[PDB]
């Protein structure tokens, strides 16, 4: 899928070090140039490092590249905030004839204080109920970083089927957001006592239930 | 200065062809290489091939052989994409962007400049207008409280839709969250208002979903 291999994320606190690799062959590193992008949420991808280790204008010193036989490195020094995006490398490919790319690494930069999800459930409503449909609803806010897993059972056993999370998504308040939808049939609603809804946050649960 | 300025957004069906164009200002259209650069959603960067401005050559990547023609129309200084054969997966971003001097024997192989992207949705799915579903106060799931209520916004396609309350004279308190997308090719999404319980039966509380692409309009009264 993807030519140059890339680890999928980094992460640093403000201020720190962080490091992100590319790995190549011979026939493409090993023979050309590496450029750097960083795209940021919504934009193009931006010109980073180009030729190994130069600095288009405008590009802090706190970003340095390097190239070694078959690979490639992205330093960053002195994390900031801004820095929080998709970084990618670039080669071409001489046994392909082609521009290759790095699968992407995304870079969290830890600006902000832990902080657990609150999680609302909401039960099927009667007039989708009438649509003979039943979506149960799972509503996660204000957790810090922006990850969780949402596990959802009916009674106590797990159901997968049915299930559709959203990724998190940066909130205004910098704090992220996030909805998990459980599908059922409304037999399969009224017929337990209770669906509940567990969002994992940092190796911590918070869970809500709810009832026909 | 150089300018590179894209158009072709949209929402096509699988089987159909989509043409994207790239109009190039600030230089020499003629003196540089364009390129062709996907994006599918949430996922990496793809080189689709190169186009010669001045001869109209040009280099497919292996991947789109068969279904991708670029073409140029140097009185215009625009470059074309079109990828025919759609299929769901074709659903990316697509950017033109610079290469190097067409004339130099060793020409530089970054991009530096960039068009702004235009999405390509590509689905099965026909516009369909949203099922509003209101989200009855839940009292006890807002500790502290207050207490959240809230609209679903079910089965729609495709994005986006828009949701006020109070027709935009409620703001406080309310978050609208991202949609989802889910096996039937429909996105869902929900809005929720966090509000002072004493304040449930006073009023209150009314969901205005505006859904453009199917010229459907919603004003969903949330009862306790």
């Amino acid at each position: 899928q993807s030519v140059l291999t890339q680890p999928p994320s980094v992460s640093g606190a403000p201020g720190q070090k962080v490091t992100i690799s590319c790995t190549g062959s011979s026939s493409n590193i090993g023979g050309y140039d590496v450029h750097w992008y960083q795209q940021l949420p919504g934009m193009a991808p931006k010109l980073l490092i180009y030729d190994n280790n130069e600095r288009p204008s405008g590009i802090s010193d706190r970003f340095s590249g390097s190239k070694s036989a078959t690979s490639a490195s992205l330093a960053i020094t002195g994390l900031q905030t801004e820095d929080e995006a998709d970084y990618y490398c670039q080669s071409y490919d001489s046994s392909l004839n082609a521009w290759v790319f790095g699968g992407g690494t995304r870079l969290t930069v830890l600006g902000q204080p832990k902080a657990a999800p609150s999680v609302t459930l909401f039960p099927p409503s009667s007039e989708e109920l009438q649509a003979n449909k039943a979506t149960l609803v799972c509503l996660i806010s204000d957790f810090y970083p922006g990850a969780v897993t949402v596990a959802w059972k009916a009674d106590s056993s797990p159901v997968k089927a049915g299930v559709e999370t959203t990724t998190p998504s940066k909130q205004s308040n910098n704090k992220y957001a996030a909805s998990s939808y459980l599908s059922l049939t409304p037999e399969q609603w009224k017929s337990h006592r209770s669906y509940s809804c567990q969002v994992t946050h940092e190796g911590s649960t918070v869970e809500k239930t709810v009832a026909p | 200065e150089v300018q590179l300025v894209q158009s072709g957004a949209e929402v096509k069906k699988p089987g159909s062809s989509v043409k994207v164009s790239c109009k190039a200002s600030g230089y020499t259209f003629t003196d540089y290489y364009m390129h062709w650069v996907r994006q599918a959603p949430g996922q990496g960067l793809e080189w689709m091939g190169q186009i010669n401005p001045k001869t109209g050559g040009t280099n497919y990547a292996q991947k789109f052989q068969g279904r991708v023609t670029m073409t140029r129309d140097t009185s215009t200084s625009t470059a074309y994409m079109e990828l025919s054969s759609l299929r769901s997966e074709d659903t990316a971003i697509y950017y033109c962007a610079r290469g190097g001097q067409r004339l130099l024997l060793l020409r530089n192989y970054y991009f530096y400049y960039w068009g702004q992207g235009v999405l390509v949705t590509v689905s099965s799915a026909s516009t369909k207008g949203p099922s509003v579903f209101p989200l009855a106060p839940s009292s006890k799931s807002t500790s502290g409280g207050t207490a959240a209520l809230g609209c679903l916004v079910k089965d729609y396609f495709p994005e986006p839709v828009t949701v006020s309350w109070n027709s935009g004279a409620l703001t406080s308190g309310v978050h609208t969250f991202p949609a989802v997308l889910q096996s039937s090719g429909l996105y869902s999404l929900s809005s929720v208002v966090t509000v002072p319980s004493s304040s449930l039966g006073t009023q209150t509380y009314i969901c205005n979903v505006n859904h453009k692409p199917s010229n459907t309009k919603v004003d969903k009264r949330v009862e306790p």
